Protein backbone atom coordinates (compact mmCIF):
# COMPACT_ATOMS: atom_id res chain seq x y z
CA UNK A 1 0.00 0.00 0.00
CA UNK A 2 0.81 3.53 -0.32
CA UNK A 3 -0.64 6.87 1.57
CA UNK A 4 -1.53 10.34 0.27
CA UNK A 5 2.17 12.60 1.72
CA UNK A 6 4.60 9.94 -0.02
CA UNK A 7 2.65 10.20 -3.32
CA UNK A 8 2.27 14.16 -3.23
CA UNK A 9 6.21 13.55 -2.24
CA UNK A 10 7.59 11.92 -5.04
CA UNK A 11 4.64 11.48 -7.74
CA UNK A 12 4.73 8.49 -10.42
CA UNK A 13 1.99 6.51 -12.05
CA UNK A 14 2.73 3.48 -9.92
CA UNK A 15 2.41 5.22 -6.49
CA UNK A 16 -0.94 6.88 -7.79
CA UNK A 17 -2.38 3.88 -8.69
CA UNK A 18 -0.94 1.92 -5.20
CA UNK A 19 -3.33 4.37 -3.19
CA UNK A 20 -6.25 2.22 -3.77
CA UNK A 21 -9.36 1.75 -5.76
CA UNK A 22 -10.38 5.10 -3.39
CA UNK A 23 -7.45 6.98 -4.45
CA UNK A 24 -9.92 10.25 -5.57
CA UNK A 25 -11.15 10.56 -2.55
CA UNK A 26 -7.82 10.02 -0.19
CA UNK A 27 -6.34 12.75 -2.68
CA UNK A 28 -9.41 14.89 -2.12
CA UNK A 29 -9.63 13.57 1.83
CA UNK A 30 -5.88 14.61 2.73
CA UNK A 31 -5.66 18.33 0.72
CA UNK A 32 -6.64 21.48 2.48
CA UNK A 33 -8.99 22.23 0.12
CA UNK A 34 -9.37 25.87 2.11
CA UNK A 35 -5.88 27.11 0.69
CA UNK A 36 -5.89 27.74 -2.99
CA UNK A 37 -2.08 27.19 -3.29
CA UNK A 38 -1.84 23.54 -1.64
CA UNK A 39 -5.08 22.97 -3.98
CA UNK A 40 -2.82 24.27 -7.23
CA UNK A 41 -0.07 21.81 -5.61
CA UNK A 42 -1.90 18.71 -5.36
CA UNK A 43 -3.54 19.21 -8.93
CA UNK A 44 0.06 19.64 -10.31
CA UNK A 45 1.22 16.84 -9.00
CA UNK A 46 -1.32 14.63 -9.55
CA UNK A 47 -1.34 15.96 -13.13
CA UNK A 48 2.35 15.54 -13.70
CA UNK A 49 1.75 11.24 -13.45
CA UNK A 50 -0.82 11.59 -16.33
CA UNK A 51 -0.19 8.86 -19.28
CA UNK A 52 -2.41 8.06 -22.31
CA UNK A 53 -2.99 4.66 -20.76
CA UNK A 54 -6.04 3.67 -19.22
CA UNK A 55 -5.97 2.70 -15.35
CA UNK A 56 -3.54 5.53 -15.22
CA UNK A 57 -5.45 8.19 -17.42
CA UNK A 58 -8.58 6.68 -15.24
CA UNK A 59 -6.85 7.57 -11.84
CA UNK A 60 -5.79 10.87 -12.49
CA UNK A 61 -9.10 12.21 -13.74
CA UNK A 62 -10.40 10.70 -10.89
CA UNK A 63 -8.05 12.39 -8.83
CA UNK A 64 -8.82 15.51 -10.50
CA UNK A 65 -12.26 15.56 -10.03
CA UNK A 66 -12.39 15.12 -6.52
CA UNK A 67 -9.91 17.70 -5.62
CA UNK A 68 -11.70 19.96 -7.55
CA UNK A 69 -15.23 19.38 -6.92
CA UNK A 70 -13.99 19.70 -2.95
CA UNK A 71 -12.06 22.73 -3.73
CA UNK A 72 -14.96 24.77 -6.11
CA UNK A 73 -17.92 23.76 -4.59
CA UNK A 74 -17.17 25.81 -1.04
CA UNK A 75 -18.65 28.62 -1.57
CA UNK A 76 -15.53 30.92 0.16
CA UNK A 77 -12.91 28.90 -2.12
CA UNK A 78 -11.76 31.75 -4.49
CA UNK A 79 -11.61 30.05 -7.78
CA UNK A 80 -10.00 32.99 -9.56
CA UNK A 81 -7.21 32.96 -6.95
CA UNK A 82 -6.65 28.74 -7.77
CA UNK A 83 -6.37 30.09 -11.17
CA UNK A 84 -3.92 32.84 -10.96
CA UNK A 85 -1.59 30.66 -8.92
CA UNK A 86 -1.97 27.76 -11.58
CA UNK A 87 -1.27 29.71 -14.40
CA UNK A 88 2.05 30.91 -12.44
CA UNK A 89 3.03 27.55 -11.39
CA UNK A 90 2.64 26.68 -14.73
CA UNK A 91 4.99 29.66 -15.68
CA UNK A 92 2.22 31.31 -17.87
CA UNK A 93 2.17 33.92 -16.09
CA UNK A 94 4.51 36.03 -13.83
CA UNK A 95 4.46 36.81 -10.32
CA UNK A 96 5.56 38.72 -7.65
CA UNK A 97 6.75 35.86 -5.82
CA UNK A 98 9.54 33.02 -7.02
CA UNK A 99 7.88 30.06 -7.91
CA UNK A 100 9.77 26.83 -9.57
CA UNK A 101 7.51 26.76 -12.34
CA UNK A 102 7.51 22.65 -13.65
CA UNK A 103 8.99 21.33 -16.47
CA UNK A 104 6.59 19.22 -18.51
CA UNK A 105 2.88 20.44 -19.16
CA UNK A 106 1.53 17.34 -20.66
CA UNK A 107 0.04 15.95 -17.69
CA UNK A 108 -1.13 19.14 -16.64
CA UNK A 109 -2.94 20.11 -19.63
CA UNK A 110 -4.03 16.88 -20.11
CA UNK A 111 -5.68 17.03 -16.59
CA UNK A 112 -7.68 20.14 -17.05
CA UNK A 113 -8.76 19.32 -20.63
CA UNK A 114 -10.76 16.51 -18.74
CA UNK A 115 -11.23 19.16 -15.88
CA UNK A 116 -13.35 21.82 -18.03
CA UNK A 117 -15.73 19.38 -18.94
CA UNK A 118 -16.97 18.77 -15.50
CA UNK A 119 -20.32 20.31 -13.84
CA UNK A 120 -18.45 21.51 -11.21
CA UNK A 121 -15.69 23.54 -13.13
CA UNK A 122 -16.98 27.19 -13.22
CA UNK A 123 -17.04 28.16 -16.62
CA UNK A 124 -15.72 31.95 -16.18
CA UNK A 125 -12.82 30.31 -15.81
CA UNK A 126 -13.25 28.92 -19.51
CA UNK A 127 -11.84 32.39 -21.06
CA UNK A 128 -9.02 33.31 -18.66
CA UNK A 129 -7.61 29.82 -19.20
CA UNK A 130 -7.80 30.14 -22.86
CA UNK A 131 -6.33 33.32 -23.13
CA UNK A 132 -2.91 32.23 -21.03
CA UNK A 133 -2.85 28.64 -23.37
CA UNK A 134 -3.07 30.42 -26.46
CA UNK A 135 -0.51 32.97 -25.62
CA UNK A 136 2.56 31.99 -27.00
CA UNK A 137 5.00 30.40 -24.38
CA UNK A 138 8.41 27.72 -25.09
CA UNK A 139 6.53 25.15 -22.73
CA UNK A 140 3.47 24.97 -24.46
CA UNK A 141 5.28 24.50 -27.88
CA UNK A 142 6.67 21.56 -26.79
CA UNK A 143 3.27 19.70 -25.83
CA UNK A 144 1.41 21.19 -29.10
CA UNK A 145 -0.78 18.07 -28.96
CA UNK A 146 -2.04 18.41 -25.25
CA UNK A 147 -2.25 21.91 -25.51
CA UNK A 148 -4.40 22.07 -28.94
CA UNK A 149 -6.41 19.54 -27.26
CA UNK A 150 -7.37 21.74 -24.41
CA UNK A 151 -8.01 25.17 -26.61
CA UNK A 152 -10.14 22.72 -28.92
CA UNK A 153 -12.04 21.76 -25.53
CA UNK A 154 -12.41 25.02 -24.32
CA UNK A 155 -13.81 26.18 -27.74
CA UNK A 156 -16.34 24.33 -26.24
CA UNK A 157 -17.14 25.44 -23.35
CA UNK B 1 21.04 52.29 7.23
CA UNK B 2 19.07 54.03 4.93
CA UNK B 3 21.05 57.34 4.93
CA UNK B 4 22.09 57.05 1.85
CA UNK B 5 18.46 56.69 0.38
CA UNK B 6 17.35 59.56 2.33
CA UNK B 7 19.85 61.81 1.50
CA UNK B 8 18.92 60.74 -2.62
CA UNK B 9 14.91 60.69 -1.38
CA UNK B 10 15.39 64.84 -0.20
CA UNK B 11 16.68 66.10 -2.87
CA UNK B 12 14.12 64.24 -4.88
CA UNK B 13 11.69 65.97 -2.55
CA UNK B 14 12.66 69.03 -3.15
CA UNK B 15 13.50 68.50 -7.23
CA UNK B 16 9.46 67.33 -7.65
CA UNK B 17 7.99 70.17 -5.52
CA UNK B 18 10.54 73.04 -7.38
CA UNK B 19 8.86 71.66 -10.49
CA UNK B 20 6.79 68.11 -11.25
CA UNK B 21 3.99 67.54 -14.48
CA UNK B 22 0.54 68.99 -13.49
CA UNK B 23 -2.04 67.21 -12.09
CA UNK B 24 0.27 64.70 -10.78
CA UNK B 25 1.16 64.06 -6.98
CA UNK B 26 4.36 62.76 -4.86
CA UNK B 27 4.39 63.43 -1.64
CA UNK B 28 5.97 61.78 1.44
CA UNK B 29 3.74 60.53 4.29
CA UNK B 30 4.35 61.04 8.17
CA UNK B 31 5.82 59.41 11.05
CA UNK B 32 3.61 59.22 13.88
CA UNK B 33 5.92 61.81 15.52
CA UNK B 34 4.74 64.65 12.93
CA UNK B 35 8.24 64.18 10.82
CA UNK B 36 8.25 63.04 7.07
CA UNK B 37 9.02 58.93 5.94
CA UNK B 38 10.91 60.06 2.54
CA UNK B 39 10.57 55.90 2.19
CA UNK B 40 6.73 55.90 1.50
CA UNK B 41 5.53 58.37 -0.65
CA UNK B 42 1.63 58.78 -1.58
CA UNK B 43 1.42 59.97 -5.13
CA UNK B 44 -1.79 60.07 -7.99
CA UNK B 45 -1.29 59.71 -11.35
CA UNK B 46 -4.02 61.82 -13.62
CA UNK B 47 -5.31 59.70 -16.63
CA UNK B 48 -4.23 61.01 -20.01
CA UNK B 49 -6.40 63.62 -21.77
CA UNK B 50 -7.92 61.66 -24.98
CA UNK B 51 -7.81 58.95 -23.52
CA UNK B 52 -10.66 56.47 -21.83
CA UNK B 53 -8.15 56.93 -18.50
CA UNK B 54 -9.19 60.46 -18.93
CA UNK B 55 -10.76 62.48 -16.37
CA UNK B 56 -9.48 60.09 -13.36
CA UNK B 57 -7.08 60.47 -10.57
CA UNK B 58 -5.34 57.40 -9.89
CA UNK B 59 -3.87 56.67 -6.84
CA UNK B 60 -0.39 55.09 -5.56
CA UNK B 61 2.05 54.22 -2.78
CA UNK B 62 5.87 54.38 -3.77
CA UNK B 63 8.13 52.15 -1.23
CA UNK B 64 11.78 52.68 -1.19
CA UNK B 65 13.92 50.10 0.48
CA UNK B 66 17.04 51.16 2.42
CA UNK B 67 19.39 50.00 0.01
CA UNK B 68 17.58 52.62 -2.62
CA UNK B 69 18.78 53.82 -5.15
CA UNK B 70 20.64 50.40 -5.60
CA UNK B 71 16.68 49.34 -5.89
CA UNK B 72 14.01 50.58 -7.51
CA UNK B 73 10.77 51.74 -5.59
CA UNK B 74 7.72 49.51 -5.65
CA UNK B 75 4.81 51.23 -6.80
CA UNK B 76 1.54 50.37 -5.86
CA UNK B 77 -1.93 51.44 -7.04
CA UNK B 78 -4.60 51.43 -4.03
CA UNK B 79 -6.92 50.97 -4.42
CA UNK B 80 -5.64 47.88 -7.40
CA UNK B 81 -6.77 48.84 -10.95
CA UNK B 82 -7.93 46.91 -13.32
CA UNK B 83 -5.12 46.90 -15.71
CA UNK B 84 -3.12 44.13 -17.78
CA UNK B 85 0.28 45.18 -16.01
CA UNK B 86 -1.02 45.50 -12.62
CA UNK B 87 -0.95 42.42 -9.95
CA UNK B 88 -4.35 42.28 -8.20
CA UNK B 89 -1.87 43.27 -5.36
CA UNK B 90 -1.70 46.87 -7.01
CA UNK B 91 1.94 46.40 -7.75
CA UNK B 92 2.38 48.14 -11.11
CA UNK B 93 4.92 46.31 -13.98
CA UNK B 94 7.59 48.75 -15.66
CA UNK B 95 10.78 48.09 -17.23
CA UNK B 96 12.34 50.86 -15.51
CA UNK B 97 11.00 49.45 -12.16
CA UNK B 98 13.42 46.72 -12.81
CA UNK B 99 16.38 46.09 -11.10
CA UNK B 100 17.83 43.59 -13.76
CA UNK B 101 16.00 45.57 -16.43
CA UNK B 102 16.06 49.09 -17.10
CA UNK B 103 16.43 50.70 -13.60
CA UNK B 104 19.34 52.98 -13.53
CA UNK B 105 19.94 55.86 -10.71
CA UNK B 106 19.13 58.07 -13.79
CA UNK B 107 15.58 57.32 -12.93
CA UNK B 108 13.29 60.02 -11.30
CA UNK B 109 10.27 59.86 -9.68
CA UNK B 110 9.17 62.37 -12.59
CA UNK B 111 10.01 59.82 -14.96
CA UNK B 112 8.06 57.20 -13.00
CA UNK B 113 5.22 58.50 -12.98
CA UNK B 114 4.77 59.51 -16.36
CA UNK B 115 6.09 56.47 -17.09
CA UNK B 116 3.36 54.61 -15.61
CA UNK B 117 0.99 57.31 -16.63
CA UNK B 118 1.87 56.08 -20.52
CA UNK B 119 1.32 52.79 -19.27
CA UNK B 120 -1.97 53.13 -18.47
CA UNK B 121 -3.54 53.80 -21.92
CA UNK B 122 -0.66 51.95 -23.82
CA UNK B 123 -0.34 48.27 -21.90
CA UNK B 124 2.55 45.71 -22.46
CA UNK B 125 0.09 43.06 -23.64
CA UNK B 126 3.23 40.50 -24.17
CA UNK B 127 3.83 40.74 -20.83
CA UNK B 128 0.81 40.83 -18.00
CA UNK B 129 0.68 40.82 -14.79
CA UNK B 130 -3.25 39.56 -14.18
CA UNK B 131 -5.12 37.58 -16.16
CA UNK B 132 -8.37 39.17 -15.88
CA UNK B 133 -7.45 42.78 -17.47
CA UNK B 134 -5.26 40.81 -19.62
CA UNK B 135 -8.44 38.50 -21.01
CA UNK B 136 -10.81 41.10 -21.59
CA UNK B 137 -8.30 43.60 -23.43
CA UNK B 138 -7.52 40.48 -25.90
CA UNK B 139 -10.68 38.74 -26.46
CA UNK B 140 -12.95 41.95 -26.47
CA UNK B 141 -11.00 45.39 -27.32
CA UNK B 142 -14.49 47.43 -26.88
CA UNK B 143 -15.93 45.76 -23.74
CA UNK B 144 -12.65 46.26 -22.26
CA UNK B 145 -12.38 49.91 -22.77
CA UNK B 146 -15.68 50.64 -21.28
CA UNK B 147 -14.14 48.88 -18.40
CA UNK B 148 -11.49 51.28 -18.44
CA UNK B 149 -14.04 54.43 -18.76
CA UNK B 150 -16.32 53.03 -15.75
CA UNK B 151 -13.34 52.87 -13.68
CA UNK B 152 -11.65 56.38 -14.79
CA UNK B 153 -15.07 57.64 -13.93
CA UNK B 154 -15.32 56.20 -10.55
CA UNK B 155 -11.72 57.38 -9.60
CA UNK B 156 -12.81 61.05 -11.02
CA UNK B 157 -11.95 64.07 -8.38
Amino acid sequence: PADVSTFLAFPSPEKLLRLGPKSSVLIAQQTDTSDPEKVVSAFLKVSSVFKDEATVRMAVQDAVDALMQKAFNSSSFNSNTFLTRLLVHMGLLKSEDKVKAIANLYGPLMALNHMVQQDYFPKALAPLLLAFVTKPNSALESCSFARHSLLQTLYKV
Amino acid sequence: MSGIALSRLAQERKAWRKDHPFGFVAVPTKNPDGTMNLMNWECAIPGKKGTPWEGGLFKLRMLFKDDYPSSPPKCKFEPPLFHPNVYPSGTVCLSILEEDKDWRPAITIKQILLGIQELLNEPNIQSPAQAEAYTIYCQNRVEYEKRVRAQAKKFAP
